[PDB]
């Protein structure tokens, strides 16, 4: 299939700002291509259709050039409705493929998470489960990377985590990250750790408890 | 190889 | 003036035929060269193109579902259907029908291409679910304040609603007394099929003493309620 690839995949920005979102293509596609915004917990909406042409409806902020392989989407100032995330779609060959998508977010100064940790309840522990939670708060941009350690051991296939939408006042975002083993596992091991890496930190911060030190 | 759209040979 | 609405099944057991309707006003399939077309967006992820239909029965299917999906139209109903065969999980996903303009004509003409390259109007969107698990409601356990989960003047706590299913649960604090500080997780679908969530709470470590923390979590598929006051490690004074 032909395929799209969208960039950047991430962006900050402000209100009044002028952003512009690129699509690159694997071969020519023509004109056949559109771009769509997504705002969340709706449906696409078509912006730009056929490369260049604005749709009927749509704010004159919005524009898009191109033609062949590279195309772009330009938002001449930047309104609040518009932190959403777009996508490109091609219709010159079947299947019709999508790029990757665009998600823009309120941008602020960049601001390190508070990490926490929380070691598995006594009332789960007795249930047969051990699950380890390790909190992130508060933290810009959104990009962050999680890493858990058993004793010195990396976690893999075990852990999953979930993240906020950002916030509508401070616009950070906050991140949950969730270790689960077995009662037995989770008993023959004493340091429980999580590594955290941002952009509003140094270097990696380690947040971590001894259930083998009390 | 891939299949043209529907309408990739209109003007 | 274009409308387009999904119905079907929210829920479908793996190996099952989901079939999807896609009932739309505005436009007639029976306008030349018209399309109504089908894009699924799985959690969390892209749009991802699956089929199309037109005025006249010409189709497509993505080439790597083609042997399961099957797409069919009823000009004299407004209608368009889409059936899935053989579903799995992979599958779950929140499924759009959208219109296809046909090309400018002019007099019956078909004078330009333009019009045709974008999917103009979509419809709001059917979350499809397949899973085989039953329904189950959560177990509350407390994320407890302590050393570890205290920064300054700042202390963070929390409850863990684990192994649920199928969405939503809703959670509130103090029966919704408390909501500033307050942050609820989207949910996780975990490797047994079962969901979980948390839904933490920074507050000042000096109220770690008196004020009373409690979560209330509701599950009214299962009509479970929980409410989970969730206090200090003994290791505290």
């Amino acid at each position: 299939a032909l395929q799209l690839t969208q960039s950047p995949s991430s962006l900050s920005a402000s209100v009044g700002d002028r952003i512009t979102i690129t699509c690159r293509a694997s071969q020519g596609v023509t004109s056949a291509l559109a771009w769509y915004r997504q705002k969340p917990g709706s449906p696409p909406q078509l912006l730009i259709y056929d490369a260049s042409s604005l749709e009927s409806g749509v704010p004159s902020r919005f524009s898009g050039s191109g033609s062949g392989t590279e195309f772009t989407l330009t938002i001449s100032t930047l309104r609040p409705e518009d932190f959403a995330t777009y996508y490109c779609q091609q219709l010159h060959f079947y299947p019709h493929t999508f790029g990757g998508g665009t998600r823009v977010d309120v941008r602020r100064t960049v601001a390190a998470p508070s990490v926490f940790i929380f070691p598995p309840s006594d009332e789960q522990l007795k249930s047969g489960t051990a699950s380890v939670v390790c909190l992130l708060n508060n933290f810009y941009p959104r990009e962050a990377k999680v890493q858990w350690k058993v004793d010195n051991a990396l976690q893999s296939g075990n852990s999953q985590e979930s993240v906020t939408e950002q916030d509508s006042k401070d616009s950070t975002y906050s991140l949950s990250s969730t270790l689960t083993l077995s009662k037995a596992d989770y008993e023959k091991h004493k340091v429980y750790a999580c590594e955290v890496t941002h952009q509003g930190l140094s270097s990696p911060v380690t947040k971590s408890f001894n259930r083998g030190e009390c | 190889l891939l299949e043209l759209d529907k309408w990739a040979s209109l003007w | 003036r274009i409308t387009l609405k999904e119905s079907g099944p929210p829920l479908v057991k793996p190996t099952q035929t989901l079939t999807l309707t896609c009932s739309f006003s505005g436009f007639s399939l029976s306008d030349f060269g018209v399309g109504v077309g089908w894009i699924r967006q799985p959690p969390g992820k892209a749009l991802e193109w699956l089929a199309i239909i037109y005025s006249d029965d010409d189709k497509r299917y993505s080439p790597s579902l083609n042997t399961r999906l099957t797409i069919t139209k009823d000009t004299s109903k407004n209608q368009v259907v889409l059936v899935m065969t053989r579903v799995s999980p992979v599958d779950t996903a929140t499924y759009f029908c959208a219109h296809r303009r046909g090309p400018t004509t002019l007099f019956g003409v078909p004078i330009a291409r333009g019009p045709v390259n974008a999917m103009d109007v979509w419809g709001q969107g059917i979350t499809v679910t397949i899973s085989s698990t039953s329904t189950k409601g959560p177990s509350v356990f407390p994320l407890a304040p302590s050393s570890k989960s205290t920064s300054g003047g700042t202390a963070a706590l929390g409850c863990l609603v684990k192994d649920y299913f199928p969405e939503p649960v809703t959670v509130s604090w103090n029966s919704g007394a408390l909501t500033s500080g307050v942050h609820t997780f989207p949910a996780v679908l975990q490797s047994s099929g079962l969901y979980s969530l948390s839904s933490v709470v920074t507050v000042p470590s000096s109220s770690l003493g008196t004020q009373t923390y409690i979560c209330n979590v509701n599950h009214k598929p299962s009509n479970t309620k929980v409410d989970k006051k969730v206090e200090p490690k003994s290791c505290d004074k």
